[PDB]
């Protein structure tokens, strides 16, 4: 958890640096709540490597949600 | 008494519900567009 | 005393009462998995 | 727009006024999440507690009539110099053709052949099959469908 | 007085990220995303070609990138097919996950004195003990 | 198999057959049991087995584990109408508030 | 937006895109992180 | 003397998910981000053409 938390800090620092081309604190929590399927209308970025790395993080988002739920129901049994 | 096989691989023969008729309803949507083109004639 | 049954031409031999029962089977092996094309509750939930 | 919210769409919908509109959206959102949870709890419960059926009773007719229909790799068993060979040859052995190539004297050779898959099926007396099925290599299931 | 036997090897090594089968199936369906997104773009053309695919990627990953609201109703029906299929996919994947996590374990544990692999032993069966014992 | 609503626990204590009773030293033992073999050597025994007892009506033990068609969801089917008929008065409340404010 | 700020917490609780309450204080976004976690 | 349990029981916690297995999907964060710099160079080459 704190490993992917600092990965979120890393990609937010990348989104600050490489898009010197709105990301002070908004880049953290708008790009954090998407693992939990928030309501939360985020600031839509340019069509760049920004939205690419969002989809990359979205893969790990859904695979962590599925893995935690499959563990959790498996702890109710056995 | 025949309890359980063990599987992790997705049954690719269970993909018949996935290519359940996507393209057929897409063809009906094409005929819907052609009927829209005849409704442009009216 | 060998493990043998009769057919109709086994008129020649004279069995006693059969002590055990058996039959004719075939032997195959296992598969791995089953078919279930993601549609179990789909006509069931289709009512709702 | 008010349909895809049951499936957690991306799909930026037209945001309505703050009225009974968004209230009835939240009302529908309750049924959305409760249907998603109920369908998933059923679906994973169908992956467990499920019986797995084989097809050996129909192929006792179908592969008898049509051994070449699906695959010429259909390697059959035998009871060589056995009374059962004549009894099927008198009744139900049109597959006393196609099976002269499938003659194996020595039952354990036919055992290890089908264990490496070099036979498809092996016809025999029931009782020896059931006993050696209980003594089969660990836990490889080798019975006939339903017994 | 009981029987001393040896621990088995578990069902660990949960590197199963593609063992729910994706390496063909996900690879097959990801191209059909693009090849049906382009024709749906032509369907909304004859009544953002490189841009229309990102809407299908947005609905596939539950990620709020949204720019492709279709003015044709039929492509919204195709989006209904997408949200149906994607929810089917993630539900079936989660059922394969939890099922492969906890299904069964094959067990060859002996019962005790009344087990036929003991009483009628194979050649592989050293079931010996110590000498000069009450056993 | 036929009516419904019963089970058995297996465990065949006897394992016996159904012979035919005749008086001793009859001339009708051998050829009769030969015809018993003949009725076995054509599957006609299994033919009458199909025509009489091979009729499964009720379900097995199996445990489909569950099904979700229509029935239980009536407890949550009231959510769609439980507040929509009072929201009309909530519109009347809101237009009363907008007539005040 | 006192009566309006609750609908943001209802939006994050029901996965429903009603969004108007982006907090200018960072700490209330931390409280929203507690909400999406819970 | 003997009431000293060291190893775990049979119990089957059924599983645990701490850190170890996820290394197969931990490469997703760096597998394309180092080439996206060249994708920026590709995009600024396209904008220098278009």
């Amino acid at each position: 958890w704190v490993m992917m938390f600092v990965m979120l800090l890393i990609v937010s620092a990348v989104a600050v640096f490489v898009f010197e081309y709105v990301t002070i604190g908004k880049a953290i929590w708008l790009l954090w709540g998407l693992v939990f399927n928030n309501s939360v209308p985020v600031q839509n970025p340019k069509g760049t490597t920004s939205k690419i790395m969002v989809s990359v993080w979205a893969f790990f988002a859904v695979i962590f949600l599925a893995s935690y739920t499959a563990n959790l129901a498996a702890f109710m049994i056995q | 008494e025949k309890n359980e096989v063990m599987s992790s691989q997705l049954d690719i023969d269970n993909m018949a519900g996935v290519f359940y008729m996507l393209g057929a309803a897409m063809a009906l949507s094409l005929i819907t567009f052609i009927s829209e083109h005849l409704f442009y004639w009216q | 005393v060998g493990s043998l049954t009769i057919n109709e031409e086994r008129e020649v031999v004279d069995f006693s009462v059969p002590f055990i029962e058996t039959g004719i089977s075939v032997m195959v092996s296992r598969s791995n998995g089953t078919v279930s094309p993601s549609a179990f509750l789909e006509p069931f939930s289709a009512c709702v | 727009l008010l349909w895809g919210l049951v499936f957690n769409n991306s799909v930026p919908v037209q945001n309505p006024k703050g009225t009974t509109s968004k209230i009835m959206v939240s009302v529908w959102a309750f049924f959305a999440v409760i249907f998603l949870a109920s369908y998933t709890a059923n679906l994973a419960a169908f992956m467990i507690q499920e019986e797995y059926v084989d097809q050996v009773s129909g192929l006792s007719d179908k592969k008898f009539q049509r051994p070449n229909d699906f695959s010429p790799p259909f390697r059959f068993g035998t009871v060589p110099n056995g009374s059962t060979e004549r009894n099927i040859r008198n009744n139900y052995a049109e597959m006393h053709a196609y099976m002269g190539k499938f003659n194996q004297r020595g039952v354990d050779d036919a055992l290890l052949s089908l264990k490496t898959g070099k036979l498809d099926a092996f016809i025999y007396d029931a009782a020896v099959l059931n006993y050696m099925a209980g003594r089969d290599e660990g836990c490889k299931l080798v019975t006939i469908g339903s017994g | 007085l009981t029987i001393l036997v040896k621990k088995e090897i578990p069902r660990s090594t949960l590197d199963s990220f593609m063992q729910p089968f994706q390496s063909t199936l996900w690879l097959l369906v990801g191209l059909s995303v693009h090849v049906v997104a382009v024709m749906l773009y032509l369907l909304d053309r004859f009544s953002t070609l490189s841009s229309a695919m990102w809407f299908s990627w947005g609905v596939l990953l539950n990620s709020g990138i949204g720019e492709g609201a279709p003015r044709s109703f039929s492509a919204r029906i195709l989006g209904m097919v997408w949200a149906g299929f994607a929810m089917i996919i993630v539900a079936s994947y989660t059922a394969n996950l939890a099922a492969f996590l906890v299904l069964d374990r094959p067990e060859e544990r002996i019962t005790g004195i009344n087990d036929p692999r003991l009483r009628n032993p194979s050649d592989k069966f050293i079931y010996a003990t110590v000498k000069q014992s009450s056993v | 198999s036929q009516k419904c609503d019963l089970v058995t626990t297996g465990e065949l204590f006897f394992r016996s057959g159904f012979g035919i009773g005749m008086r001793k030293d009859s001339p009708w033992k051998q050829q009769v049991s030969l015809s018993i073999l003949k009725s076995h050597e054509n599957g006609f025994m299994e033919d009458l087995d199909k025509t009489w007892v091979r009729y499964q009506e009720c379900d097995s033990r199996s445990n489909a584990p569950a099904t979700l068609t229509c029935e239980n969801m009536a407890g949550v089917f009231m959510l769609v109408a439980g507040g929509i008929v009072a929201g009309i008065f909530l519109i009347f409340i809101e237009i009363a508030y907008k007539s005040r404010a």
